[PDB]
């Protein structure tokens, strides 16, 4: 496949192939270069370009491992913010199927194991490097992920209310109110807590939730 | 229209007569928790109140709920106890 | 023009020390009333001697320690009766290598007290034909033919130093293979039966041994502990030299 | 071909995350307080002026 | 069928023949079946003009010397067990003394039989499986089971006199160690790597000395057992290890005088003032007893799976797993003769008690050798 | 020193190299200086053949660099993966990108051989090949030659007078002899299996009343050839002891009665080893069923040698009751949370039930679109009572695509296509659409089913099918059958594993220009429209307003590829007044699975199908709703629609025009008498059965054991008509005898391709009769 060349021309032609837009040739050349000279000056650039090639080619399982290895081996690299943003972006992009969205079905009440990881990585980026060039987009994605998680919890609480397990929905809405007390999902989910408190005849407790929803009815 | 199946729904904390009779006014959080167990629900708004619900419905033959309310003070002393064996709102 | 002659493990044997040793041995032989064979043979023998010296120095220079130079100066002053720094350097190298060889040989030999073992002089030359650890390839064969040829040419009357420098392997090859004064009870056991029939002015045939086919020629005709320790040290030192030479990497540049 | 002649320097096509309802707190009424938060899902206030959407470029610097 | 699933190994080819002499078979008779690919010490024995041999199944033959005449044959299969027809799995070395013959099996059972009639004199169950040739001395029969439990059966009737608990490692090599008796004390090497001398008539350890090497390169493999029989001469005990320390040590609880980095599993012989041996990788060496100075080393044979060398007419006869017999001169280590006596292969030691020479093939028959 | 010229610096910086020499620019040099500099360059371990050259113009040094390892090749590693080899080479520092050391190679080789000591190869040989490459590089080849693996020669058991050696060896895992006919393993020794085999031996002696038995020691001897392995095990079987009584005590938490019933054993029966652990596990399960998830149960035997008796004391400690704080699912990227959570018997905020969670896991398995479902109960960090339940699930490719056309023997094109989902984007629906558009027919069937219309689980389904089987291009003589039907079914579960279904349906059917067939005329005379037998001009219309019922029992471990359990499916439709037909039809399917091993690999499958239809009264069951057998789904080994009776062709002028020696069915100039044909008309009674032996795949490893299935099948089938008349035909065969049990046998392979479950089948019929077309090789999607 690849020839036995010094890093100069192989790196140049890999850059040319990526600039053309053919990801397969670029990823093959970068893999060969990384496996050939994993000590030279281009190693950092090779990894930083491999991450981009993985992300664009929809090869997230390898991209996550590459990002983890790079962030672990260089904990003080000048451009750790970029790799953190790439990690938080690939974790969120792993949460989409690109086929369900065609029909418009809401991908909100699915498995939220990748959304939480993306939120954690974006929060880590925002805390660590407040003065980067990715902070605003990171905050917007943080807000979106927060809303998505709140909607998922609201869906579970709705299912328990429908079945008739009032203790479970009370606990779920209490968790939402403790963790997410600003999202529209909690505002729309408070009546479920009201009804759940109503069912067990605990009206004295229900009056408090009634006051909560009355003070914010505007 | 009541011939369909329905699994029995359990939601309570499984109180029993001996355990509720064991509690007396004037205890602390640790030993009442040791006697009864952690409450599955408590009010998050105003104060320290512990709710012990025992809700049990088999199939379609009615619903049975026993309610226990424990009101504590700031220093973790059992200020008040209240029990309700069945659904007062019949 | 100090091109590296050979590569052994990490260090190397240069060309400067080869010429230095050739000059030193030539001058000392001249003042000791000796002659020399074809110069190519001398150069090859010197190169082999330096290879052996470097390989034995590697095991003992990277470890162990050095020798204090004040005692070195006292020793050279006492033994006395060109460049000063250079000669000082070769004397220091000889002393450190002798110390490390003595240590290594003394490790390998245990001596029970002579009481359980209870209880003349000769000046003789020792010619040794080196043999490999596994001469299965019939090395001993050609080696045997060369040994008989050496015995024949010694009978014919050629100079003993010539045949000694020809194909020896001991450290005294540069001096004709002399071993000094040795008692009949200060010789290896493979040599006692030969010494019993040996006579001054004659030659003893080769003796089979693991180290090689030894040729012994007689030139001149609390004690038991050192008497046995001398022969044990000689035998085990020869064997350990063979083992160390066998278990090493040597590259020759020509 | 993910590049597609105009997708060579930006994030995936979907951008539903730009339009999100801003987070607003719940007013605490009289006689009670809302439960204390946990501090595990919160966003700090930071300066804007950072390009978002397809304006931001994702390629190694 | 696993032969087709294994890659071909490299074994050194046989050397030039140069047959100075061509020995023949005095009588190529047979005994029982073959022991097969089962490593064991089941060499035949020679005494009082007859020869005793046995097979793996349990059949025992006594044969006449000077010819292939079959004196008698008996079967020692277990006729009193669960199935009453079980094979006894004989593995202990066939020893003979007086009118008695001693055999051991891998079933903790040691049998003693009377000569000229093949009747079972007695049998005894011992601690562990017998795997070494019993040694008769001072009215006792010493056995070395493969558990570290050295045992001494009473010769008159067969009974346990005492026991000695030698050490046993976790992945030990074979424990076919035959003790040797000198001046009323036994010497034996365990599978740990320690040679021990024990007072025979009381059952008390006299001394123990470790003869082994360091951990070497790797802990896996690199065994340090001493299963060769120690040889006692002039109050000196000679022993050999697997990795190797050819140790000569004083019999009167003394320490060692010297050692060498040579390691064998087969038996080694001492003649005059020389020691002849074959070690792992099948190299035949002759050394000096004074300080372990190697006299010569024949190593053209390599990984040929040799056997214990034996003396014959002043030369060394060596068997091979390929059925060959190699003849080595006493000095210079040069080859003398080769003999393709059989193709079954040899695994047990040759016997040269008298002028005759006997070798038992593993999968085949016995064989006698002339000059 | 004015300058220094270097000849041969390629991968070494000039500044560091200059720093290496003790002498530098502007320094006086002599022999000792340059000698010490050469020794210093070789002190750093970077060069191999440096040398200073005689240069009047300042200094000139020629430097040879140690080549860089370009790549590593591992030719010959038949039984070793390359990545572990590369890691081992890294351990000694021979990784790509560093200078190659000629000194180290031997050690390198040695290291590799040492690694082979782990696997069991002892006489291995490794050779190093250094292929030069320009730009001062090398390619490293490690040629391997593994000699032999360790082979067990014999396992010996010394000391016993109760059992034989072979009986104990037969239950081991290190077989000392494999039979010459069966080879399902080799005599390879692994240290990890020794402990398991010794535990098997100990259990074998323990369960047969040997309380004092113990293992003295074991030895693993290696022959001094590095090939053979011997194993010796010493034992002391002891004596035969008998169990007397049980004295269970502890903190029973008010459950002494049923626990004592569980441990109740009659005295006089010998001691057991498996009984003790089974009783302990059953006590633990019973305690966990009521809430006590984490008990402590110990068993201690007291043995008295006076009567060789043993008394077992069981100490039980019931901990705190465990509640569930939250149950959450992971891995469901496609199926939504409600689909998983709607089938659960253990709910949040309730005392834990160790059986309810298992029922939930088994329901999830039975659902049918989850590959693996694992449960995990994790203790809450900061609480002693509460616990969390996590379901780890892995999605599977539900749904199927059905394609193919069929052009055999220049037949017409039929671009049939179908899509089945069983799950629509994870919403839990069942949507299936199939059919074809053709110049001589049209088929369109759409099915929708929501299985959880309400919370309890009522399933609401609808099906609309329009089928015009016209077989027509230009001529009117074709049998034109146009029919559209709509069915709506509602089902509900009763008790457990049992579902009932009731529904309505309307089917409008119309037939025109029908070929003369005796059953057709019998049906028409049952309605008695009196058609003629000398012309092909017929009109028939009907509007069935039916009523469907059904009953389903489903208790099997996995929804797809089952290994245990039974399924029964009964479905029956009856007409009601207001329709032109009056009949009732019932069908019953049964599938039973029996495992053989506890590991559930070898399976016995028993499948049966029965079907019976008959007119309510006066009328008779219409011919177009008959039954059929054969094909790739009912009786493998025959073409579809072959079993059963055969049509009889009335010959007359309008039956066939006989154009250009075509249409020779029953034409007046090609036939004169009533004939028995090969066209298969369906019967009103059907019975088929099948026995399958399902075996693990002999072609794929264990990583995909639940992807393909191999089965040896034996099938039986029969179809017959009830309203038959015997003496009305003088010599024509009687198709009312339920005795011609067609049989077949063969092999079948099933594999879930990313288009559906593809099934290959080879079957050879064992019984054949007149008009029974047989096909040996069958392939379908299903």
């Amino acid at each position: 496949e690849v020839p036995d060349n010094p890093p100069n021309e192989i790196y140049a032609t890999a850059q040319q192939k990526l600039q053309d837009g053919n990801w397969r040739q670029a990823i093959t050349q970068l893999e060969a270069l990384d496996n050939r000279y994993p000590f030279g000056p281009y190693s950092q650039q090779v990894q930083l370009d491999l991450i981009y090639a993985y992300y664009k080619n929809a090869d997230l399982p390898l991209a996550q491992a590459a990002i983890d290895r790079f962030i672990r081996l260089n904990p003080t690299h000048p451009n750790i913010d970029y790799v953190m943003y790439m990690r938080g972006l690939t974790n969120m992009a792993l949460d989409d199927s690109a086929l369900q969205g065609f029909f418009g079905v809401d991908r909100s009440d699915r498995d939220p194991q990748h959304a939480r990881a993306a939120f954690s990585d974006f929060s880590k980026l925002v805390r660590g490097y407040p003065n980067s060039q990715y902070t605003t987009d990171a905050t917007k994605r943080l807000v979106f992920l927060k809303d998505r998680l709140a909607k998922y919890e609201y869906s579970v609480a709705e299912y328990y209310t429908e079945r008739g397990a009032w203790v479970a929905v009370v606990n779920r809405v209490e968790g939402m109110l403790r963790d997410y007390p600003d999202t529209q999902a909690t505002r729309d989910a408070l009546p479920l807590m009201e009804n759940a408190y109503r069912q067990m005849q605990m009206n004295a407790q229900a009056e408090k939730v009634a006051k909560i929803i009355a003070a914010n009815s505007s | 229209e009541r011939v369909v199946y329905r699994p029995d729904i359990n939601q309570g904390n499984y109180l029993t007569a001996n355990d509720v009779s064991k509690i007396r006014v004037g205890m602390t959080q640790q030993q009442v928790a040791y006697a009864l167990g952690t409450p599955l629900m408590s009010d998050p708004f105003g104060t320290n109140t512990w709710f012990y619900v025992f809700r049990q419905q088999p199939g379609h033959e009615g619903v049975t709920q026993q309610t226990l309310t424990l009101t504590f003070n700031s220093s973790g002393v059992l200020t008040n106890i209240d029990n309700k064996p069945a659904l007062s709102g019949n | 023009v100090d091109c590296v002659a050979a590569v052994v493990n990490n260090g190397v044997v240069l060309e400067s020390d080869v010429d230095g040793l050739m000059q030193s041995v030539k001058l000392n032989a001249a003042q000791a009333r000796q002659q020399l064979p074809d110069d190519a043979t001398l150069r090859h023998q010197i190169m082999e001697r330096l290879i052996m010296d470097q390989i034995i120095l590697q095991m003992g220079q990277k470890m162990g320690v050095k020798i204090s130079d004040e005692q070195l100066d006292q020793a050279i002053a006492n033994i006395a009766k060109l460049n000063y720094n250079t000669y000082r350097n070769q004397i220091r190298k000889e002393m450190i290598i002798s110390e490390v060889r003595n240590n290594e040989v003394r490790r390998r030999i245990t001596i029970l007290p002579q009481e359980v073992e209870s209880l003349t002089e000769l000046n003789l030359s020792h010619i040794l034909i080196p043999l490999p650890e596994n001469p299965t390839s019939d090395q001993v064969n050609e080696a045997e033919s060369q040994a008989r040829a050496i015995v024949d040419q010694a009978r014919n009357g050629a100079d003993f130093g010539k045949l000694a420098i020809a194909h020896s392997a001991d450290q005294q090859a540069l001096n004709g293979g002399q071993m000094g004064w040795g008692r009949i009870q200060e010789l290896p056991g493979i040599f006692a039966q030969a010494l019993s029939t040996a006579k001054k002015g004659d030659i003893v045939g080769p003796i089979r041994s693991g180290v090689g086919f030894h040729i012994l020629k007689v030139n001149d005709l609390d004690r038991a502990y050192r008497m046995l320790m001398n022969r044990k040290f000689s035998e085990e030192a020869a064997s350990w030299m063979q083992e160390q030479r066998a278990s090493a990497y040597v590259k020759i540049l020509s | 071909c993910s590049s597609d002649s105009r997708y060579k320097r930006q994030v995936s096509g979907d951008e539903a995350y730009l339009e999100a309802a801003p987070l607003a707190e719940l007013h605490a009424p009289a006689g009670m307080i809302l439960p204390v938060t946990s501090g595990d899902y919160a966003i700090p206030v930071t300066n804007g002026s950072g390009a978002v959407g397809k304006a931001l470029d994702i390629r190694p610097p | 069928l696993f032969n087709s699933e294994e890659d071909v190994v490299k074994m050194s080819p046989l050397p030039t023949v140069e047959n100075q002499f061509t020995p023949t078979t005095a009588w190529s008779t047979s005994v029982g079946s073959g022991i097969g690919n089962f490593y064991s010490n089941l060499h035949p024995a020679l005494a009082d003009n007859v020869v005793y041999a046995a097979d793996r199944a349990g059949l025992v033959k006594a044969l006449n010397a000077d010819d292939g005449k079959e004196i008698w044959s008996v079967s020692l299969a277990e006729k009193d067990g669960w199935f009453s027809k079980e094979p006894a799995l004989l593995s202990g070395g066939v020893t003979v003394s007086g009118g008695h013959v001693y055999i051991g099996s891998e079933k903790a059972q040691v049998y003693a039989l009377n000569t000229s009639d093949g009747t079972v004199a007695w049998q005894t169950k011992v601690a562990g499986e017998a795997l070494s040739r019993p040694v008769v001395s001072d009215g006792l029969v010493l056995i070395h089971t493969s558990n570290g439990q050295l045992q001494a059966l009473n010769e008159a009737d067969g009974a346990v006199k005492w026991t000695v608990n030698l050490d046993m490692p976790s992945l030990s090599l074979r424990g076919e160690s035959a003790p040797t008796t000198a001046f009323g004390a036994a010497v034996v090497g365990g599978d740990n790597g320690r040679v021990s001398a024990v007072l025979m008539e009381q059952g008390q350890m006299i001394w123990q000395q470790r003869i082994s090497q360091a951990t070497g390169s790797t802990e896996i493999d690199r065994l340090s057992d001493v299963d060769t029989t120690p040889v006692v001469v002039n109050g000196v005990v000679f022993a050999l290890a697997y990795n190797g320390n050819l140790t000569a040590l004083d019999l009167r609880s003394g320490q060692i005088m010297w050692k060498r980095e040579l390691g064998s599993v087969n038996d080694f012989i001492v003649d005059g003032n020389r020691i002849y041996l074959v070690d792992q990788n099948d190299r035949v060496m002759a050394l000096t007893i004074d300080g372990g100075v190697t006299l010569w080393t024949q190593s053209d044979l390599l990984h040929r799976l040799l056997t214990s060398p034996v003396l014959y007419n002043g030369n060394l006869v060596v068997g091979d797993s390929e059925g060959y017999l190699h003849w080595i001169n006493v000095e210079d280590g040069r080859f003398v003769a080769q003999q393709k006596v059989d193709s079954s292969g040899f695994q047990t030691e040759p016997v040269a008690a008298d002028g005759k020479l006997l070798i038992q093939a593993k999968d085949g028959t016995v064989y006698s050798i002339t000059r | 020193v004015k300058d220094i010229h270097f000849e041969g610096l390629q991968r070494v910086a000039v500044g560091a190299a200059l720093l290496s020499m003790p002498v530098r620019t502007g320094d006086t040099v002599n022999d000792e200086d340059i000698s010490n500099t050469i020794r210093a360059l070789f002190a750093t371990g970077n060069f191999e053949d440096v040398c200073v050259l005689r240069d009047g113009d300042t200094l000139l040094v020629q430097v040879k660099e140690r080549p860089t390892i370009a790549s590593i090749t591992f030719s010959g590693n038949k039984s070793v993966k390359d990545d572990m080899l590369k890691q081992n080479l890294e351990a000694s520092g021979v990784r790509v990108g560093e200078s190659l050391d000629r000194t180290t190679i031997a050690d390198i080789e040695k290291g590799l051989e040492d690694f082979y000591y782990s696997v069991g190869k002892y006489s291995a040989s490794v050779k190093a090949v250094v292929t030069p490459l320009p730009r001062n590089r090398v390619d490293l080849k490690l040629v391997f030659q593994e000699g032999v693996s360790a082979e067990i020669q014999q396992i010996n058991i010394v000391g016993n007078h109760a059992f034989t050696t072979d009986e104990l060896i037969s239950h081991f895992q290190l077989r000392d002899e494999v039979p010459w006919w069966n080879v399902v393993g080799d005599r390879k020794y692994q240290k990890q299996k020794l402990a398991g085999d010794l535990e098997t031996l100990r259990s074998y002696y323990l369960d047969r009343g040997y309380a004092r038995f113990n293992i003295d020691s074991t030895q693993v001897s290696l022959t001094p050839d590095k090939k053979g392995i011997y194993v010796t095990v010493n034992i002391t079987e002891g004596d035969q002891y008998k169990l007397s009584g049980v004295e269970v005590s502890g903190n029973l938490a008010g459950h002494s009665a049923e626990i004592e019933q569980l441990t109740k054993i009659e005295p006089g029966e010998l001691y057991n080893g498996t009984k003790v652990t089974k009783m302990e596990d059953d006590i633990k399960k019973l305690l966990g069923r009521y809430g006590y998830a984490y008990p402590r149960v110990q068993s201690m035997p007291e043995i008295n040698d006076a009567d060789k008796t043993v008394k077992l004391r069981v100490n039980v400690d019931a901990g705190n009751r465990f509640y569930v704080r939250k149950i959450r699912f992971e891995g469901n990227d496609t199926s939504k949370d409600a689909v998983l959570r709607r089938e659960m018997r253990q709910m949040e905020g309730a005392w834990l039930g160790s059986d309810l969670v298992d029922q939930g896991k088994e329901r999830l398995n039975r659902l049918g679109f989850f590959e693996t479902v694992d449960t995990d109960t994790q203790r809450v960090p900061g609480s002693p009572d509460q616990v969390d339940v996590v379901y780890k699930v892995k999605e599977r490719n539900t749904g199927s695509f059905n394609f193919g056309i069929g052009y055999g023997t220049e037949s017409g094109v039929s671009f049939q296509a179908g899509v089945q989902q069983d799950n629509w984007l994870g919403t839990g629906y069942a949507v299936g659409i199939n059919g074809t558009k053709n110049d001589y027919q049209t088929y369109a069937e759409l099915s929708v089913t929501n299985p959880y219309f309400t919370v309890d689980g009522v399933s609401l389904g609808g099906r609309l099918f329009y089928n015009d089987f016209q077989a027509d291009d230009a001529d009117l003589s074709d049998y034109t059958n146009k029919s559209y039907g709509t069915d709506v079914t509602l089902g509900f579960p009763i008790n457990e594993y049992n579902s009932l279904r009731a529904g309505l349906g309307y089917v409008h059917n119309s037939l025109s220009n029908m070929q003369p067939q005796v059953a057709m005329w019998r049906y028409l005379y049952s309605m008695g429209e009196h058609p003629s037998t000398s012309d092909q001009d017929n009109s028939f219309k009907t509007d069935d307003f039916t009523f469907n019922y059904g009953w389903t029992y489903n208790k099997l471990d996995r929804g797809y590829f089952p290994t245990d359990g039974s399924r029964v499916n009964l479905t029956g439709k009856v007409t009601i007044p207001g329709s032109d037909n009056e009949y009732y039809k019932v069908t019953l399917d049964t599938a039973t699975y029996v495992p053989i091993d506890d590991d559930h690999k070898w399976v016995v499958l028993g499948r049966t199908r029965w079907g019976y239809g008959d007119g309510l009264g006066g009328k008779e069951m219409p011919f177009y709703e008959n039954f059929y057998a054969g094909g790739s789904s009912t009786v493998r080994g025959f073409q579809s629609n072959t079993i059963g009776p055969k049509a009889v062709y009335f010959p007359h002028q309008a039956s066939n025009y006989d154009p250009d020696y075509d249409y020779e069915c029953a034409t007046q100039d090609g036939a004169k008498d009533l004939c028995k044909s090969d066209d298969a008309v369906g019967g009103n009674a059907m019975a088929v059965a099948s026995l399958e032996f399902i075996t693990p795949t002999p072609f794929i490893s264990d990583k995909y054991a639940n992807s393909v299935r191999t089965s040896f099948f034996w099938d039986m089938g029969t179809v017959w008509d009830t309203n038959w008349d015997s003496s009305q035909y003088s010599g024509y065969p009687d198709y009312s005898d339920p005795s011609n049990i067609r049989m077949s046998a063969g092999i079948a392979l099933q594999w879930m391709s990313p288009l559906g479950p593809l099934v290959f089948s080879y079957a050879q019929p064992f019984k054949k009769y007149d008009g029974d077309k047989a096909e040996q090789f069958q392939f379908n999607i299903g």
